[PDB]
């Protein structure tokens, strides 16, 4: 039994808006989970 | 199975917008319906002043 890396998922999770900010401040503290740009093409203007 | 999720929120996305347009667009039936009936009351209500007229006269 050898110590390796975690398994990962990169897994997509839809939600309501409202929710969503909860849901980011809360599994923000949980800081366990780390999110990924899917709008790479995409500033900050445009990130609204 | 999110490239399913998505496909069926695209699905109840497009059944959404037909929902709401097709409301604006009864909104716009209803509005002229109102019109030719009000105009149609009003020529009730001509024709009793009319007939109010006659009678005092």
């Amino acid at each position: 039994e050898l110590f390796r890396s975690e398994e990962m998922t990169l897994a997509q999770l839809f939600l309501q808006s409202e929710a969503a900010y909860c849901c980011v401040s809360e599994l923000e503290e949980l800081g366990k989970v780390q999110f990924r740009d899917l709008n790479p093409d995409v500033n900050v203007f445009q990130r609204k | 199975s999110q490239s399913q999720g998505i496909q069926q929120l695209l699905q109840a996305e497009k059944r959404a917008a037909e929902k709401v347009a097709d409301a604006r667009k009864r909104k716009a039936r209803r509005l002229k319906q109102a019109k030719e009936e009000a105009q149609m009351e009003v020529e009730q209500y001509r024709r009793e002043r009319e007939q109010e007229f006659q009678s005092k006269q």
